[PDB]
């Protein structure tokens, strides 16, 4: 189940 | 059950010659790809690539599509952010790779989790094995690290990797039982080709085996011969199985002194092969 | 900036028998960056209907792809893989050796 990036680098 | 893994491998590429960027993701259970996403598709969606995953319903496809599109957008942004940190020109194409996932031990409990990034081929930022902290490769990645440490991104990752990742893996292992959960042993043979006047090449072959891990080693009178062994990269057959070979040049007349040893989870006991 | 030239392996899916249907594979791996051009050739002519795998990569971050096409081996016909990448000054051709 693909995780949605909450955070940006 | 035993060694199992669920992994996602994503690739974001800036394309200044086309004024845009591209994001691609694939998902693997063990050695078996099951989904994909590509931002250059018209109507880009998370797509099935294994038969067993298609019996998921629309809400699975909808949700995965929402979440991988969300990630594509942020990875679009990350590429721009990393240029800034490294002070790079707008004219160069750059690559940001992201791998995450979970590894189930021989008992089927979560053994390791991963979440990490590579920029232009080089390690950038990695979730530590504790799943509580981050390793940064350089001063740039220290900037991301500080930012993610203070936001406690590790906790959200630790929740995902210990919860949903393992549960999903177990649902997939069950949905795809007939292919994912049985190992196919290698079909083997040993070839002999005189390769010079001075020497003879023995080649130990493995074909039609899954999963891809396999040990092929040559032995003379007990002692291993890996110093002078040519070993090709394990390679895919295209039908779920793999191939490998290892070769050794041996003196003429000494062929029976040498044995090829094969280990693979499909086999009842390791094979000892000999040129016949 | 890492740049790594592709390893190229050309082989059939099954042990090749003349007049028996099979798949020819061109496996490119260990490369970086990801842009790559791969053609399958028959007696030096681009084969049209060549499918390929989705882009992925290994533990060491290096990319790999499988290109393939249904074919029937014969005694006469030469097959080959032509590969271009940023690392290569000229497209590289690798012939199919059926013992290999």
């Amino acid at each position: 189940d693909f995780e949605r990036e909450g955070y940006s680098l | 059950m035993g060694p199992h893994s669920l992994s996602y491998f994503s690739t974001a590429v800036s394309r200044p010659d086309r004024g845009d960027s591209r994001f691609i993701a694939v998902g693997y259970v063990d050695d078996t790809q099951f989904v994909r996403f590509d931002s250059d598709a018209p109507n880009p969606r998370m797509e099935p690539r294994a038969p067993w995953i298609q019996q998921e319903g629309q809400e699975y496809w909808d949700r995965n599509t929402r979440n991988v599109m969300g990630s594509a957008q942020i990875n679009r942004v990350n590429l721009k952010t990393l240029r800034g940190y490294y002070n790079q020109s707008e004219a160069g194409s750059h690559t940001l790779q992201w791998m995450y996932g979970c590894y189930l031990g021989p008992d089927g409990l979560l053994l390791r989790g991963y979440d990490q990034f590579a920029y232009d081929g080089a390690d950038y930022l990695a979730l530590n094995e504790d799943l509580r902290s981050w390793t940064a490769a350089d001063m740039a990645a220290q900037i991301s690290k500080r930012k993610w440490e203070a936001a406690d991104a590790a906790e959200h990752w630790r929740s995902y990797l210990q919860g949903t990742c393992v549960e999903s893996l177990r649902r997939y292992l069950q949905m795809g039982k007939d292919t994912l959960q049985r190992a196919e042993p290698p079909k083997t043979h040993v070839t002999r080709h005189p390769s010079s006047d001075l020497g003879v090449t023995l080649r130990c072959w493995a074909l039609g085996f899954h999963p891809k891990e396999i040990s092929l080693t040559w032995q003379r009178e007990g002692q291993d011969q890996s110093q002078d062994m040519e070993l090709v990269e394990t390679r895919p057959s295209g039908d779920g199985t793999f191939q490998k070979w290892a070769a050794l040049v041996v003196p003429p007349g000494e062929e029976q002194s040498y044995t090829c040893h094969v280990q693979h989870e499909g086999l009842q006991e390791p094979l000892t092969l000999r040129w016949d | 900036m890492i740049q790594r030239t592709p390893k190229i392996q050309v082989y059939s899916r099954h042990p090749a028998e003349n007049g028996k249907s099979n798949f020819l594979n061109c496996y490119v791996s260990g490369f970086h960056p990801s842009d790559i051009e791969v053609d399958l050739l028959k007696n030096g002519e681009r084969i049209e209907k060549v499918e390929h795998s989705d882009l992925s990569f290994s533990k060491d971050w290096s990319f790999y792809l499988l290109y393939y096409t249904e074919f029937t081996p014969t005694e006469k016909d030469e097959y080959a893989c032509r590969v271009n990448h940023v690392t290569l000054s000229q497209p590289k051709i690798v012939k199919w050796d059926r013992d290999m």
